[PDB]
RNA sequence: GGGG
DNA sequence: TATAATGGGAGTCTGATGC
DNA sequence: GCATCAGAGCCCTAAA
């Protein structure tokens, strides 16, 4: 199993009377607490590319094929869209109910925050590992040790 | 009874050892080029250290009498190689 | 297998 | 020199002396 | 005690 390192910029919008202000979020840390359920809505029109992690999700809007937005859904936020769905500006992507927290496998390095009306929009610099499994057959030998650091192109088996 | 003291190989282990034997021969071939020695002489020197000090004798065809002095001298030329060699 |  | 093959078969009575 | 060993008559014939 190779856990691949991904470092990406993803956005989120929350009420203000519900988000806890921090400069970074460690895995598992509570991001916000909502008094009542809040509907996170699309800020762009596009087709949805949905990427679901172990816990938490990623949502990526693209028009034509150019990605116009990358949103981050923490734990406590249930996607209301399915992969490859057309959305219009303003329709709810995900419901956020109660306490929402960082997933266990994903972090938040730098956190930038803008304030608009009664909501905050987080530009999150997120780092996480996405697992992929490879099967090794009897005539194959693994040439790489447990915990090795590999770049693109390195031989594993 | 003595043969029954070595367990039979699994398909993986059989392939692993076989793999290592082939690779080692290729290594001795390369080690000959780098060093300017004789592939058989190198092979017997490599083999001498693996089996241990127990078995040391002149080998028919090797240019040098293969006594502890020569296996030390030649082993020291092999260990004088750069990390990649 | 026999002879003394 | 290349499917795979991995553990064997078989047949009196004396006295002296060292474990 | 019990096992392991090395002893157990001579010369001759023919057959293999």
């Amino acid at each position: 199993r190779v856990e691949y390192v991904k470092k990406e910029r993803a956005g989120l919008r929350l009420p203000l009377a519900a988000w806890v202000e921090k400069e970074a979020y460690k895995p598992g840390e509570i991001l916000a607490e909502l008094p009542e359920p809040y509907l996170f809505r699309a800020e762009e029109e596009g087709v949805v590319e949905l990427k679901e992690l172990e816990e938490g999700a990623f949502l990526v809007l693209r028009r034509e094929d150019e990605p116009v937005a990358t949103y981050f859904l923490p734990v406590g936020m249930t996607p209301l869209v399915v992969h490859g769905e057309i959305v219009e500006k303003g329709q709810p992507l995900a419901e956020a109910k109660g306490l929402l927290r960082m997933p266990r496998q994903v972090r938040a390095a730098q956190v930038e925050a803008e304030e608009e009306g009664e909501t905050v929009y987080l530009t999150l610099f997120l780092e996480w590992t996405e697992p992929k499994d490879y099967r090794v057959q009897p005539h194959m030998n693994v040439v790489v040790p447990e915990g090795a650091r590999v770049e693109a192109g390195d031989k594993i088996v | 009874h003595e043969i029954g003291q070595v367990p039979l190989l699994t398909l993986e282990e059989e392939v692993e050892l076989a793999r290592k034997v082939e690779e080692g021969m290729e290594a001795i071939k390369k080690l000959s080029e780098i060093t300017g020695l004789d592939p058989d002489l190198i092979r017997e020197v490599v083999r001498a250290k693996i089996l241990g000090s127990a078995r040391v004798r002149h080998i028919p065809g090797l240019k040098e009498t293969l006594d502890p002095k020569t296996v030390e001298e030649i082993d020291q030329k092999l260990k004088s190689l750069p990390k990649e060699h």
